[PDB]
């Protein structure tokens, strides 16, 4: 097999400086590249890492057409809900994975890197809708959410609401409530040609037997 | 820090289900994967579950997993059972860079009926009481399944030291015995109007008592 | 196809070092983690520590303070050393297998039973229990011994019937101890005679005596 060469760019994926509000959730698409699952699923830094319909056993030799990696920040108590068949706030309202979802949650605890005195309030989620997200669904609307019966003017008042809270990051928050980064890797196939695969191991080059 | 916590024993019938939990504490189980380990007893382990739901080649149909966010839970289901499924059954996670066991629970099949504890209870010994000596007694026998646990109540006080207890064992009848032993002086033995061994068995409890 | 093979000195003292090896056939070390777990007697299972893939340490941070794991690649081979044991060390220790950090434990070595005491040959000492019950149970204790076994006949052999010993304790302080009970049709004097019978081969020491109400 020929040499191990454009790996995927699953580095500016884990280590970006900058993450997403989760109402606003960014998706990277990765095609045509070396995927080595490894550097993710044996590293110890992730607080969750967890796969739903394949082993990480059995990534590094299964080929697909397209991955892609979404990612956010959210509560450490939060991360419960990004699952499949879930409900709650993130769930509902965020960021909703299929029944039928294949891929990789993983995440880890970021109040280094994303905390500060006084609070972080840089960072979003809906509170509120008409309706539950349809899977893998974005919502970056801000009119203003008629809460009660009343017909609401298109401005905030008593039952109408601005429809996005932030999350009030301080450094000294107990763990549940500290700020966790989370990336989702989504894989698929199509009848396209698979671009995507794990890396080709190689023997010695042995002569004359 | 994370730790995960099993019931000690589980017994029913053959042909019947049982369900082993498994909960999680000072963190989140469903965070990382699951697996479970069944134990036949003077050899190594073999995995039965080996993520969440997920059961090895090899293993019986009969075994499956779950795991539950809201209760902070995992179970393993044996459904079905067979005299062959009697074991020890561990579960095991990872968590902050350990890989952390439960307690275990020893499953019986239950091929006889349930009985309780026949229970005995003895003084300490006068030869041991001439130098400055004293063994109180306990033995526990006759009990179904093997699953006894045993405490100490002198006249009104848990006593809880120098009490060396035998783990339950094999019997002639087929059925299981056990012993444990408290130790005193003769003054000690004297300070107190009476002493009472308490044995705990699957729910029902035997008490007995002696005194100087 | 793979197999993990273990061996080393099982009987040791308080305050020597532990040293267990085990070997590896049909595979190799670099792609896997390899672990030392342990079990103690009768109670569940320890893990002490790992090595990685490419052979970096990891340890139980309980047992980190006393412990060191290593491999020799030119043999597949890697051991546990355990320095200055106490009592509590006695379990059977096993090698592991995982295929990737946060996997299941795949293989198991066939495991090695570390016993962990000081002592030294003790014969027996007998002390008799009075009778209980309507129908006479009545026993007597076998106190302080090493090493197993011992027996604990009544009436120089001529009452093997409604007889129990339990099986003996082993103490925190390394000896043994043990009942004998034998139930009789209730008399004070109507048995055959009324004696507690021990022989203990490891010393010889052989104690007979009677057992009566106070
Ligand atoms: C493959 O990698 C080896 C080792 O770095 C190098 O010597 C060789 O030239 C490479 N060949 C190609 C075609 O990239
Ligand atoms: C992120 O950065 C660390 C430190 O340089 C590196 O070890 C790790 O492999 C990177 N993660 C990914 C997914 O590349």
């Amino acid at each position: 097999f020929p040499n191990i060469t454009n790996l995927c760019p699953f580095g500016e994926v884990f280590n970006a400086t900058r993450f997403a509000s989760v109402y606003a959730w960014n998706r990277k698409r990765i095609s045509n590249c070396v995927a080595d699952y490894s550097v993710l699923y044996n590293s110890a830094s992730f607080s969750t890492f967890k796969c739903y319909g394949v082993s990480p056993t059995k990534l590094n030799d299964l080929c697909f057409t397209n991955v892609y990696a979404d990612s956010f920040v959210i509560r450490g108590d939060e991360v419960r809900q990004i699952a499949p068949g879930q409900t709650g706030k993130i769930a509902d309202y965020n960021y909703k994975l299929p029944d039928d979802f294949t891929g990789c949650v993983i995440a880890w605890n970021s109040n280094n890197l994303d905390s500060k005195v006084g609070g972080n309030y840089n960072y979003l989620y809906r509170l509120f809708r008409k309706s539950n997200l349809k899977p893998f669904e974005r919502d970056i609307s801000t009119e203003i959410y008629q809460a009660g019966s009343t017909p609401c003017n298109g401005v905030e008042g008593f039952n109408c609401y601005f429809p996005l809270q932030s999350y009030g990051f301080q450094p000294t928050n107990g763990v549940g409530y500290q700020p966790y980064r989370v990336v989702v890797l989504s894989f698929e196939l199509l009848h396209a040609p698979a671009t995507v695969c794990g890396p080709k191991k190689s023997t010695n080059l042995v002569k004359n037997k | 820090n994370f730790m995960l916590t099993q019931p000690h024993s589980v017994s029913a019938s053959p042909g019947k289900t049982v369900t082993i939990p498994c909960t999680g504490s000072s963190g989140n189980i469903a965070s990382n994967y699951v697996q479970w380990y069944q134990q036949r007893p003077g050899s190594a382990p073999t995995t039965v579950i080996y993520e969440d739901n997920q059961r090895p080649s090899g293993v019986p149909d009969r075994f499956s997993g779950s795991i539950d966010s809201s209760s902070n839970s995992a179970s393993l289901t044996i459904s079905g059972l067979k005299t062959e499924d009697e074991a020890d059954y561990y579960c095991q996670s990872y968590d902050n860079n350990i890989q952390v066991f439960g307690g275990g629970t020893k499953l019986t099949v239950l091929g006889q009926p349930k009985a309780a504890p026949s229970v005995t209870l003895f003084p300490p010994s006068s030869e041991e009481l001439q130098a400055n000596k004293a063994t109180l007694v306990c033995l526990i026998s006759d009990f179904y399944p093997g699953a006894v646990t045993v405490a100490w109540k002198a006249d009104s006080s848990p006593v809880k030291a120098g009490v060396e207890t035998t783990t339950p064992s094999k019997q002639s009848n087929n059925k299981y015995a056990a012993s444990s032993y408290l130790s005193l002086t003769p003054e000690q033995w004297k300070s107190h109007r009476s002493y009472s061994c308490q044995v705990t068995h699957e729910g029902s409890t035997v008490e007995k008592t002696v005194a100087p | 196809q793979v197999q993990l093979q273990q061996w080393g000195a099982g009987l040791l003292k308080p305050s020597e070092t532990l040293s267990l090896t085990c070997a590896v056939y049909g595979g190799s070390f670099s792609g896997y983690y390899w672990s030392w777990i342990r079990q103690p007697p009768g109670k569940g299972l320890e893990w002490i520590g790992e090595i990685n893939h490419s052979g970096s340490t990891n340890y139980n941070p309980s047992l980190k303070s006393r412990v060191t794991i290593s491999v020799d690649t030119s043999k597949n081979q890697f051991s546990l050393k355990l320095s200055s044991v106490t009592a509590a060390d006695t379990a059977v220790y096993y090698c592991a297998r995982r295929w990737w950090l946060r996997g299941a434990f795949d293989i198991w070595g066939q495991g090695t039973t570390v016993t962990v005491s000081s002592a030294s040959t003790k014969g027996p000492s007998v002390f008799p229990l009075a009778p209980s019950g309507g129908t006479a149970a009545l026993g007597c204790l076998v106190k302080d011994y090493f090493p197993e076994p011992v027996t604990v006949s009544w009436n120089s052999g001529a009452l093997t019937s409604g007889v129990h010993t339990f099986p003996a304790v082993l103490q925190s302080s390394g000896l043994y101890s043990l009942s004998s009970v034998v139930t009789v049709p209730s008399s004070s004097l109507g048995t055959q005679t009324y004696i507690c019978n021990v022989n203990h081969k490891p010393s010889n020491t052989k104690v007979d005596k009677r057992v009566e109400p106070k």
